[PDB]
């Protein structure tokens, strides 16, 4: 659920989560 | 060979009025930093 | 409708700001530069 609008910061502190 | 990440909201791959609420103030924001 | 341009990172709801963020003043730019 991501809401397109910017301004939405999107870093890697949000990040939790790889894979292949 | 692909990598899938996965942030707060969900999953993401390589390219191929009645909800409005109050920002916070300036002097909120000075006192906050 | 509402057109809003932000939404709270953490409370997930749309924002509406305030005047003077639009009127910055070149003090506040400063500080929180
Ligand atoms: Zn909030």
């Amino acid at each position: 659920l991501h809401v397109e609008l910017p301004s939405q910061q999107r870093r890697l502190r949000h990040l939790r989560n790889i894979a292949a | 060979n692909e990598i899938i990440f996965g942030l707060n909201d969900g999953y993401y791959g390589a390219p191929f009025q009645n909800c409005v609420r109050n920002s916070y103030d300036v002097f909120s924001l000075l006192r906050l930093h | 409708t509402m057109q809003v341009s932000f939404v709270c990172q953490r409370c997930s709801q749309p924002l509406k700001l305030d005047t003077s963020f639009k009127i910055l003043d070149r003090v506040t730019i400063q500080e929180l530069t």
